[PDB]
């Protein structure tokens, strides 16, 4: 029945994951205790996609919470919708990962990974027809980055024929915890290139700029940043969670969006970012605007391979179709000519909370290379002096593995530039 | 990839164990070298003082061979 298994790893992965569940539980009418109290059967028609039906007509998220320290997951359990999560699905260590990819991937995380897989297996076994997996994590830390990609590697071994997608938060010096973030990110990107079908690249620099420049927040917190991520994740999963014209699972959606296996790193977008409702032209304009992009990449610096757009709310579908056909025919130079009709649009009647109507952007642009270039610059800047490497070699890693990760991402960059000049 | 994961963690164990091994050996070398040196220092000191005894006995003996 097209069930999705959700996994969240690390500090960022769990805090963002929790907000996601907090938002969609509200949309489906599920209270923190797991009881349904909505007002429409449309909220329950595809409730099985992310929720398991309990004994007493309760709905428990198909989510698995992973960390190497209990700090963040204790905060989740003490949160608003904390009691909604299945207790056994809380898998945690005590040591922590210390913002170290090696600790998450090779030492500390390796000691815990089988425990997570047992929970994954337990959730998967009770699925009528498993649709795929979904991971929320950061790439700049240790747990979500190192253990997260290790989990993905394991899942692909046990479930080679299942879709593996991630919502990955990209590190940025503007919003940074440690200096080793480019090290952890480069190591993780190599894993994602090979072992995921779709990765939504969420840039913290972009999130910061949106909160500061647009949302007019002088001192943006992680909470403010996760508000944008939560709203985007809701929009991306809207067509999967609600009835509509679109009858597609993760695989079919992946087929129409990914023309080349390695090039599957998407730029998320959202509109609006107020009492005055937006018009369809305004939604479409903002949706394609760089200021609504969350990968911190300028789409004009590249070309769109494929584009997906999801509209929510009661609106003129003719006007939507006209406006989408307006942007494409006014900026046809930014869409590849060797992929006919690469821009697809879906509408959903049920709007998110607080907005009468909204729009979510999913772009497979070659401009995403700017993100990897940026990470690669920061990486090389330290690695040429072998700086901070002792943290990693102390966990058993060799310099060669760093050189290889560096080379694979430069290859990824070169691959993107290959189709930008096509 | 699995066997690489094994090689990394066992390399971490090997390096940590070698560090402990080296530290234990270097320390055992130093405390032993120090013990030998300090004993030899006091051995030489007492031998000089025991030489003064040999000289003192000859002094009393030399006077005895004058009476
Ligand atoms: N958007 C967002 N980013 C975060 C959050 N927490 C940490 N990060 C980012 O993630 C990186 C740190 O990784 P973290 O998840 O804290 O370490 P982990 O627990 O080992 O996975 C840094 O680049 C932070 O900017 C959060 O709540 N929201
Ligand atoms: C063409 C098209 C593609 C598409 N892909 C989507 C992805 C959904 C998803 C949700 C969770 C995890 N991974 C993927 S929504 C969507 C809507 C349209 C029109
Ligand atoms: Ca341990
Ligand atoms: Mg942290």
């Amino acid at each position: 029945m097209r069930e999705i298994v959700h996994i969240q790893a690390g500090q960022c992965g769990n805090q963002i994951g929790a907000k996601f569940w907090e938002v969609i539980s509200d949309e489906h009418g599920i209270d923190p205790t797991g009881s349904y109290h909505g007002d429409s059967d449309l909220q329950l028609e595809r409730i099985n996609v992310y929720y398991n039906e309990a004994t007493g007509n309760k709905y428990v998220p198909r989510a698995i919470l992973v960390d190497l320290e209990p700090g963040t997951m204790d905060s989740v359990r003490s949160g608003p919708f904390g009691q909604i999560f299945r207790p056994d699905n809380f898998v945690f260590g005590q040591s922590g990962a210390g913002n170290n990819w090696a600790k998450g991937h090779y030492t500390e995380g390796a000691e815990l990974v089988d425990s997570v897989l047992d929970v994954v297996r337990k959730e998967s076994e009770s699925c009528d027809c498993l649709q795929g997996f979904q991971l929320t994590h950061s790439l700049g830390g240790g747990t979500g980055s190192g253990m997260g990609t290790l989990l993905i590697s394991k899942i692909r071994e046990e479930y080679p024929d299942r879709i593996m997608n991630t919502f990955s938060v990209m590190p940025s010096p503007k919003v940074s915890d440690t200096v080793v973030e480019p090290y952890n990110a480069t190591l993780s990107v190599h894993q994602l290139v090979e072992n995921t079908d779709e990765t939504y690249c969420i840039d913290n620099e972009a999130l910061y700029d949106i909160c500061f420049r647009t949302l007019k927040l002088t001192t943006p917190t992680y909470g403010d940043l996760n508000h944008l991520v939560s709203a985007t994740m809701s929009g991306v999963t809207t067509c999967l969670r609600f009835p509509g014209q679109l009858n597609a699972d993760l695989r079919k959606l992946a087929v129409n969006m990914v023309p080349f296996p390695r090039l599957h790193f998407f730029m998320p977008g959202f509109a609006p970012l107020q009492y005055r409702a937006l018009t369809v032209p305004e939604l479409t304009q903002q949706m394609f605007d760089s200021k609504n992009m969350m990968a911190a990449c300028d789409p004009r610096h590249g070309r769109y391979l494929t584009v997906a757009a999801i509209f929510r709310g009661r609106m003129s579908m003719k006007e939507v179709d006209e406006q989408m056909l307006n942007v494409q025919n006014k900026n046809s130079s930014y869409f590849v000519e060797w992929i006919p009709n690469n821009v697809k649009t879906a509408v959903c009647d049920i709007p998110p909370r607080g907005l009468k109507m909204s729009a979510t952007f999913i772009g497979n642009s070659t401009a995403i290379q700017e993100l990897f270039k940026r990470i690669s610059e920061q990486f090389t800047a330290m690695f040429r002096r072998k700086a901070f490497l002792h943290w990693y070699t102390g966990e058993g890693m060799d310099e060669m593995e760093f050189t290889e990760a560096e080379s694979n991402m430069n290859d990824l960059v070169s691959e993107y530039q290959q189709y930008q000049d096509a | 990839k699995r066997e690489h994961e094994r090689e990394v963690i066992q390399k971490a164990i090997e390096e940590n164990n070698n560090f402990i091994k080296m530290a234990k050996e270097k320390l055992a070398q130093k405390m032993e070298s120090n013990k030998e040196n300090r004993e030899a220092h006091l051995a030489a000191m007492l031998e000089r003082l025991q030489e003064k005894d040999k000289h003192a006995e000859e002094v009393r003996k030399n006077k005895e061979l004058k009476e």
